[PDB]
């Protein structure tokens, strides 16, 4: 059955990136997920919240 | 390759072309009926054109498509329509199939026919009946006749089950076999 | 008359119908209730009277007709409903 | 014959092309029995295919102006092996680059979206930069997957193009009703100049022409689209009649579970 | 051989029918 | 079984009232009153009120199911 | 502003896009044309009850 | 057959080798061997998608009946190709289905 | 072949022999319970 699966996989592809991924092949997961997104915002905001208000100080 | 031209040639005039469409089509139907399966509506109408003679081409062509569509009483009908495009000795699994397929139809028909009456008549499409008997002929030429009999058993045709084989050969082993069988089998005694 | 599902009144409607100046109109309604004639409530802010239900008196021949017709309709519901619930759930019967 | 078509389209009259076609149709019957099909996926044969392509090409190009659209789809269908068949000298003719795009655009004109995207998947031309000419129908489609102003802009940019101008006049109307069919539910109230702004009219009277054609009661430049909505069906037909069976089913799902 | 076998099987097809439909019976009368 | 029951009673009242209009119906102003009171008790009204009640209730049933 | 947030060229472009979004049961709004601002429908549809069911 | 198609490259393999797979595909279809059928079907589908033809494969499905007794891997190969072509034609909501099964099976 | 392969079509019907198979046990199990 495993062999059959493998065969199927082979047919579907090879593959280029898939091979690389396999080669690379860890870690955990923690608990739950979504949505990460970007970062360096909060302080950036404050950096701007200053600047903003500093601009508003400039105002 | 792909039927697109033949798909196009279809609606295109000059029944000459349509022939040679159907002709070329017919040969390459086998694969490309799949594309062609959408042209069937015209093909139907094509079979409804007495103007265009060869349409039995398309009929059997449709029959090719219909086996390939699993349509049979469709296919059979249009194979029945063919008669020419169709032949028994033409050997394809398909042909073998559609025949065998066409055949079975006869039985219950014949049996339903057998229900009320039983014997000779035109109630059944003679084409089948012919081809039926023609295979029964082939059965006769198969010359193992339970082959024919079991059919004609259900075929209920004593005419077939007449006595041809009788005078032929198998002095002791052409009746009891069926007869002892018949006792075990036939619903209507 | 203003029935079935359509029993509501402004104070003006009752005023003109009873030719009573509209202050009393709510005295008239309240007294109509306290004798048992009507049930229902009054909304002054919008000057409506929702009359839950009204005491029934009588009628003649013709008024019966509507009754038979009404019954016919609410018979049709059942026949259809009841006869329409057996199919899905034919696997449950005893 | 082979030069006849050249004289037809190079001639430049498409009625001359039109009635000049039928007499070719016969040699296209024989040659149809020849260059037809072309399943061999294949010198002496190069000519049969070389000429044949251009034959059907002017078949289509002529078919355009003559409203013969479906027919050349046939031709286009018939053309399919030519551009898409293993070869480099076979698939060249720029009548491809314009013709395909013409075909896709046809499919949009008929509002057949299924066939259209199916065709996208077909053409899936790997070595296809952006979409060079072909962005006209594609892009034209993607934008009406939503906005319109960008699309209309495309309508103006086909004039670098061919008789699909007629298709333009198709598609153009095909868009406006949309906006109309949109704006009917959008909001009840428009100043006439604003309707001109939306529907891309260069005329004020074409508006009330359209609105009458749309049955829109118009009040001195200001239109009403009433009724708004009948937020009715507060559930009374498929609330208990369906659920019960559902229940019943569910309960069957519970019962039949045995 | 068929006219004795291909035909002698139809019975069998019924055997599973004779019993397939009856089998449900034991399931059904048992539960009561 | 109850639905079948209902349909029966309604017949009864129906053709009776006919006999009222035909079968020399005396009067029975005491019955007719009660019929009226049957109508007055008739829950109408896919009203914005009920439509919500049932809805809020059905959902509770879904959670349990 | 919408046209700014979505980077698009013209307002005329917008009300085509948003007029489209409305028909698809996305926004539940209406549009004020002469002042050119979208104004938006409520969640009266809070407990639809039909959905969860 | 799983290997035959595999190594293959072009026409003589996409076209000449495809005509065979459909041939006995019909033959075996009448021979009622579930496994070989499903496999072969998958191979020719994969051919249509190595090609660009979704329609031919779609109407192909339209006339197809798939059998039972299978190998779950082949089953997911099917559900995979199915979901895919089903998607390219724009119909998404039924594609998620067949691909979900391609994850399950 | 005509009738030849025919035997196969019906021959495969053995599937009904198993289900009933599930039945017997499935049925015999009750018989023990009821008994």
């Amino acid at each position: 059955e495993k062999k059959q699966p493998v065969d199927l996989g082979l047919l579907e592809e090879d593959d280029e990136f898939e091979e690389f991924p396999a080669e690379d092949w860890d870690a955990h997961v923690w608990e739950d997920n979504w949505d990460d997104d970007n970062v360096e915002d909060d302080f950036s905001n404050q950096l701007r919240a200053e600047l903003e208000k500093h601009g508003y100080k400039m105002e | 390759t792909s039927a697109a031209g033949i798909i196009s040639l279809l609606d295109e005039d000059e029944p000459q072309l349509k022939e040679f469409a159907l002709h070329k089509l017919n040969a390459v139907v086998n694969d490309f009926w799949a594309e062609i399966s959408e042209s069937v509506d015209k093909i139907e109408v094509l079979y409804e054109d007495e103007g265009f003679r060869s349409r039995q081409f398309a009929a059997l062509v449709a029959s090719k498509v219909f086996y390939h569509l699993g349509a049979f009483e469709e296919s059979l009908n249009y194979a029945l329509g063919a008669g020419d495009l169709f032949n028994v000795n033409d050997n394809s699994e398909y042909v073998e199939t559609i025949i065998a397929k066409c055949i079975d139809h006869y039985t219950k028909q014949c049996v339903e026919n057998a229900d009320l009456p039983e014997g000779e008549k035109k109630p059944i499409d003679q084409r089948l009946e012919g081809i039926v008997n023609k295979m029964f002929q082939r059965c006769l030429d198969d010359h193992k006749y339970k082959q024919a009999i079991g059919i004609a058993l259900e075929t209920r045709r004593l005419d077939v089950f007449e006595k041809t084989i009788l005078e032929s050969n198998d002095v002791p082993g052409m009746l009891a076999y069926s007869l002892k069988l018949c006792m075990s089998l036939m619903q209507n005694k | 008359t203003r029935p079935a599902n359509h029993r509501q009144l402004t104070f003006e409607e009752i005023a003109k119908s009873a030719k009573i100046t509209v202050n009393e109109v709510e005295l008239l309604v309240m007294k109509a209730l306290s004798v048992g004639l009507v049930k229902g409530s009054i909304d002054e802010v919008d000057k409506r009277v929702h009359m839950t239900w009204v005491q029934p008196r009588v009628l003649d021949l013709q008024q019966i007709k509507g009754m038979k017709d009404r019954l016919e309709f609410w018979c049709t519901d059942v026949k259809s409903m009841e006869m329409l619930v057996e199919h899905q759930a034919h696997d449950i019967l005893t | 014959q082979a030069a006849t078509g050249m004289y037809e389209q190079l001639k430049g009259e498409w009625n001359r092309k039109s009635p000049n076609l039928s007499k070719c149709g016969e040699e296209l019957g024989r040659l149809k029995l020849v260059l037809l099909e072309l399943n061999f996926l294949p010198k002496l044969t190069k000519q049969q295919l070389i000429l044949a392509r251009d034959i059907l090409e002017i078949g289509a190009q002529w078919s355009i102006l003559r409203k013969d659209i479906p027919s050349f789809e046939r031709y286009m269908a018939q053309l399919k092996c030519y551009y898409f068949d293993y070869k480099e000298q076979l698939p060249e003719s720029a009548y491809m680059h314009q013709l395909l795009g013409l075909n896709l655009l046809f499919l949009l004109s008929q509002n057949r979206v299924a066939e259209f995207h199916t065709e996208l998947e077909r053409l899936p031309a790997k070595d296809i930069q952006t979409n060079v000419y072909i962005k006209h129908p594609v892009s034209l489609e993607q934008y009406l997957m939503e906005g319109s102003y960008n699309k209309v802009f495309l309508a103006k940019g086909n004039i670098p193009a061919e008789s699909y101008t007629f298709f333009i006049d198709i598609l153009l109307d095909t868009i406006r009703d949309e906006i109309a069919g949109c704006i009917e539910k959008a909001y009840e109230k428009i100043l006439f100049t604003e309707a001109t702004r939306i529907l891309f009219f260069n005329t004020p009277k074409k508006m009330t022409d359209y609105a009458k054609k749309r049955g829109w009661v118009l009040g001195p430049n200001n239109y009403y689209s009433f009724a708004s909505q009948q937020q009715k069906p507060e559930d009374t037909t498929i609330p208990s009649t369906e659920l019960a069976k559902q229940v019943i089913e569910y309960a069957r799902q519970l019962e039949m579970i045995v | 051989d068929l006219y004795s076998r291909y035909k002698k099987l139809q019975q069998e097809l019924e055997f599973l029918e004779v019993q397939e439909e009856y089998i449900k019976d034991e399931q059904k009368n048992l539960k009561k | 079984h109850g639905l079948k029951g209902l349909n029966s009673k309604l017949l009864d009242i129906r053709s009776y009232l006919e006999k009222v209009a035909t079968g020399k119906l005396p009067i029975n102003h005491q019955i007719i009153y009660q019929l009226q009171d049957v109508f007055n008790l008739l829950p109408d009204v896919s009203l914005q009120e009920f439509v919500k009640a049932f809805y809020l209730k059905t959902n509770d049933q879904m959670v349990v199911v | 502003d919408i046209a700014q947030k979505l980077q698009l060229d013209s307002p005329e472009d917008a009300e085509f896009i948003v007029a489209k979004a409305i028909r698809d049961g996305v926004i539940e709004a209406s549009i004020n044309h002469e002042k050119g601002y979208v104004q938006s429908k409520e969640m009266i549809d809070i407990y639809s009850t039909r959905e969860p069911q | 057959y799983y290997y035959h198609a595999r190594v293959y490259e072009f026409l003589d393999k996409l076209d000449v080798v495809r005509s065979f797979l459909h041939a006995r595909l019909r033959t075996a279809t009448l021979r009622h061997d579930a496994d070989g059928q499903a496999t072969l079907l998958n191979l020719l589908l994969r051919n249509y998608l190595h090609y660009s033809l979704y329609d031919q494969a779609e109407k192909l499905v339209s006339k197809s009946v798939f059998p039972e007794q299978a190998n779950n891997n082949e089953w997911a190969r099917y559900l995979y190709y199915t979901g895919r072509i089903k998607a390219i034609q724009l119909e998404y909501s039924e594609a998620r289905r067949t691909m979900t099964n391609a994850l399950r099976k | 072949y005509l009738s030849k392969i025919e035997e196969l079509q019906l021959i495969v019907n053995d599937k009904s022999q198993n289900l009933r198979r599930l039945q017997a046990q499935r049925n015999e199990l009750n018989a023990k319970v009821r008994l």
